[PDB]
């Protein structure tokens, strides 16, 4: 059924698992048109598919030549989503497919679960989390490597870096959400802090500072704290 | 007109026989049913005084022979058997009309409902979705299930109606995805018409025949069938234009004849907005739409 607080765990098992985010799959500007009316431009998206065990990133650009000449977009990008999590899945070995696919939008457990009619033994799942995948884009390489795309490509990372040579997957985990929550909370500032000493520098292939274990410690006190500054101040408390 | 004579009645039950029912009380002298019209399929049902539960009874249709109610205290329910001796049928009838202890089916000259809610319920279709091929008649009950039921135990008793299913292979064509899920035309109208139900009206006696089970039973499992094809059709947008006025009719006199009291377990809520007010069809249910907004408009 959904996941919550309480199935938690499950997660980081030996069951193969995505989480597949589609929040930014359809990117719009907003602007005037020259008789005044209100028109919408897009920009490149990506599919956001996640093995939150391994931290294996499937992100699977989505070009804005996808959406010409069609309707009822923010509908259709549902569709593509499942479209492409279904030929992603398919692409994969037996042995690699995975066991369930949690989506983070319950308007996607349709469309997915219709595309996956051929894998009928794969469950697709609601959650109740309130996960922070939407401030992916946040991540500078991510939106780079986003807004470069000239076609549709699928680019594969691992968004724990090399974490995982020192920490378990639950604990890798938590800090990325962590680390996405800041972002999506307070960008300007989220960012301040993961850069503002240059002698931390972020290795080719990875997304993050290479930060020893003392400073991560800081670091995931320094979000915490911001975290809880922009909660008091949503809410006058 | 025929008959359908009663051997006894020992014990208190409420009778029906299609939409009229009677009161009987425990070992009063009722000898059955008379003046019943011969030309639509019927249905003759009984509740007992001491089981508020389980409603049953048979489906028939009086050209297919001489049928007639005896009850049976092992098995403790009235049971439908069918005579082959004419002569001694029409020999039991004459007798019980003359000694007048037979009801008259009550119908009034002006009233087309029962034919309204059957005109298109087959005793062959039936028969197929109630296999006991030994018997002309079919035994329906409250507690019966369907075969789709049986998949997500018994399949003597299983209602076999036509699965619908709209997240299955069968209604989604492969690179039709969204299309298909969406505007389901091609799964009424080539899967389901042309394929499988072969014309409309085949669709509608399953339809009709699914209604009056969970109206006259309580049948679950048929409320779901008989939503389930609702839900179809108002969810293509290429429907032929008959079956969009017949569905009309159908379903008017449908929820013209359901009991007041009944609405919030026989209609589903989330089916009847799509049909009314959100599918493609919204604007072709009129007699529907205008009995169902002046009858329940809280459902809505």
């Amino acid at each position: 059924g959904a996941m919550n607080s309480s199935n938690y765990a499950e997660l980081f098992n030996n069951d193969i698992k995505l989480f597949v985010d589609d929040t930014n799959v359809y990117r719009v500007t907003v602007h005037k048109t020259f008789e005044g009316n209100v028109a919408t431009k897009a920009i490149n998206g990506c599919i956001f598919t996640l093995n939150p065990k391994t931290g294996h990133l499937f992100l699977k650009i989505i070009h804005t030549s996808v959406w010409a000449g069609q309707k009822r977009l923010s509908q259709l990008a549902k569709w593509k989503t499942a479209e492409e999590v279904s030929a992603l899945v398919r692409s994969l070995p037996k042995e690699e497919q995975p066991k369930q696919i949690i989506v983070t939008r319950k308007a996607m457990l349709d469309p997915l679960e219709v595309h996956m009619l051929d894998f009928p033994n794969i469950a697709i799942r609601p959650t109740e989390l309130r996960l922070p995948f939407s401030a992916a884009m946040s991540i500078d390489k991510l939106s780079d490597v986003v807004m470069k795309a000239t076609e549709p490509q699928m680019v594969l990372f691992n968004i724990y870096d090399d974490w995982l040579d020192r920490i378990s997957s639950y604990t890798a985990f938590s800090r990325l959400t962590l680390l996405l929550r800041a972002l999506k909370t307070n960008e300007e500032s989220a960012k301040m802090i993961l850069l503002s000493d240059p002698t931390i520098t972020i290795k080719s292939y990875h997304l993050w500072p290479s930060f020893t274990d003392e400073q991560w410690i800081t670091i995931e006190s320094q979000m915490r704290d911001l975290i809880l500054t922009e909660y008091g101040r949503k809410y006058n408390v | 007109m025929n008959t359908v004579p009663f051997t006894s009645a020992p014990i208190e039950v409420t009778i029906g026989i299609d939409q009229y029912s009677f009161n009987v009380k425990e070992n009063q002298p009722f000898h059955g049913i008379k003046d019943i019209p011969i030309g639509h399929v019927h249905v003759i049902h009984f509740q007992h005084a001491d089981n508020s539960s389980m409603r049953y009874g048979y489906w028939f249709d009086c050209r297919m022979g001489n049928f007639y109610i005896q009850y049976d205290p092992k098995d403790g329910l009235y049971k439908m058997m069918e005579e082959r001796d004419g002569a001694k049928f029409e020999n039991i009838v004459h007798n019980f009309k003359e000694r007048q202890m037979m009801v008259s089916y009550p119908k009034i000259d002006e009233d087309d409902t029962w034919y309204n809610l059957t005109e298109f319920v087959q005793m062959d279709k039936i028969r197929k979705i109630v296999r006991k091929d030994e018997n002309q008649f079919s035994y329906v009950d409250s507690s019966m299930t369907t075969v789709q039921e049986n998949e997500l135990s018994d399949p003597a008793h299983s209602l076999n109606y036509t699965v619908i299913n709209f997240k299955s292979r069968e209604a989604i064509r492969p690179g039709h995805e969204m299309e298909d899920f969406l505007d389901k035309s091609y799964y009424l109208n080539t899967v389901m018409l042309q394929g499988i139900f072969k014309n409309s009206s085949n669709y509608f006696g399953e339809l009709q025949f699914a209604f009056l089970n969970a109206m006259f039973f309580g049948n679950y499992g048929s409320s779901l069938q008989w939503h389930a094809m609702i839900e179809l059709i108002c969810s293509s947008a290429t429907v032929p234009k008959h079956m969009l006025d017949k569905l009309d009719e159908i379903l008017y006199y449908q929820i013209k004849t359901l009991p007041e009291q009944y609405s919030d377990i026989l209609l589903n809520e989330r089916v009847w907005n799509i049909c009314l007010y959100s599918s493609f069809q919204k604007n072709s249910l009129h007699n529907t739409e205008k009995i169902m907004e002046n009858k329940y408009p809280e459902l809505l």
